[PDB]
């Protein structure tokens, strides 16, 4: 398969603010979606259909993240916590106080008795799933957390930053192992582990996405054309047909690459503001796309590789 | 340079 052939197949709207991170389940049934206006929309992933609302947090949402059992989320906001949610009942299960900042980024680990939690306030926090309480407070960077990743068996968390690093914490220990930079320091704006957790792909503000061996501490493969310089757009591994990389772009339009060869395989047009977050279905060839106040929407697209 | 991302060899 050289080239994809993704077309807009569902509209997700109701958001009335910028649109902030899309999820899927891991069992591929719903999409979560959180925005500015402080809600959680949880939906159906192959119909695009509504189906609840999940309210509580005080002021805008930046990130949500699902357990691996596909039935918890947690949310992170500016009103500084992070919350877990029952998706089937919409229950408030446990609010996560500690934060001092905005919480920008948040992930459970495998597992998914543990959260990760990256906020404005420079830290990084892990927190006990079971009991809400916070395990360990890591002084993890110099400037606001971008995003969070667990590897996937947990050992390992990846952070990044505003401050230009992208670092591997040890999950047990909370020892920094390791700190990744290529020579440029732009703000590094997102950063997740390969589906293996031998790889990391980094986002930096000067229009790169970045994939390390980061065993190696070496920058293997970067994928451009695209337009970053302003907002943490989160790009994606797609590995359910083609081995592509997607992302957002601040030109509206999604971009897939060649995971191997890095050239660009497709554009998708149709958002009206930057694309702010992507993500991929773990069993279908179906991505998500999410954009920002001018937009307020997120898009299905489905391809036959 | 092919990489793999989802396997472990
Ligand atoms: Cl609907
Ligand atoms: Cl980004």
């Amino acid at each position: 398969p050289v080239k994809p052939n993704y077309a807009l197949k569902f509209t997700l709207a109701g958001h009335t603010k910028a649109v902030s991170s899309v999820k899927f389940s891991p069992n591929g049934e719903w999409l979560a979606s959180s925005s500015a206006d402080k809600l959680i929309k949880i939906w159906g992933a192959y119909d695009g259909k509504f189906e609840k609302t999940i309210s509580g947090h005080k002021l805008g949402i930046s990130d949500v993240a699902w357990s691996s059992d596909s039935n918890l989320l947690v949310s992170a906001s500016d009103d500084k916590t992070l919350k877990i949610w029952d998706v089937s009942s919409g229950k408030c299960l446990k609010t996560l106080k500690g934060h001092s900042n905005y919480v920008f980024c948040c992930n459970f680990n495998p597992q998914s008795n543990l959260i990760v939690s990256g906020s404005f306030d420079e830290s990084v926090r892990i927190w006990d799933v079971k009991t809400g309480k916070c395990l360990k407070t890591l002084p993890a960077h110099s400037d606001p957390v971008s995003a969070v990743h667990f590897n996937r068996d947990g050992s390992l968390i990846v952070s990044s930053s505003y401050d230009g690093l992208c670092r591997i914490w040890d999950t047990a220990s909370g020892q920094c192992l390791k700190t990744l930079i290529d020579d440029d320091n732009p703000p590094v704006s997102f950063v997740k582990f390969s589906p293996n957790g031998k790889y990391i792909l980094a986002a930096t503000l000067d229009n790169t996405l970045k994939l390390w061996d980061y065993s190696k501490g070496k920058c293997l493969k970067t994928y451009t054309g695209h337009k970053n310089e302003k907002y943490c757009i989160f790009a994606n591994f797609s590995v359910t047909g083609g081995k592509w990389i997607v992302s957002g772009s601040e030109d509206n339009l999604v971009y897939i690459w060649n995971l191997q060869t890095k050239e660009i395989v497709q554009k998708l047009q149709g958002h009206t503001d930057v694309v702010i977050s992507t993500a991929c279905h773990p069993t279908e060839n179906i991505i998500a796309s999410a954009a920002l106040e001018n937009d307020k929407t997120i898009k299905l697209w489905k391809s036959d590789c | 340079t092919a990489i793999d991302v989802t396997g472990c060899v």
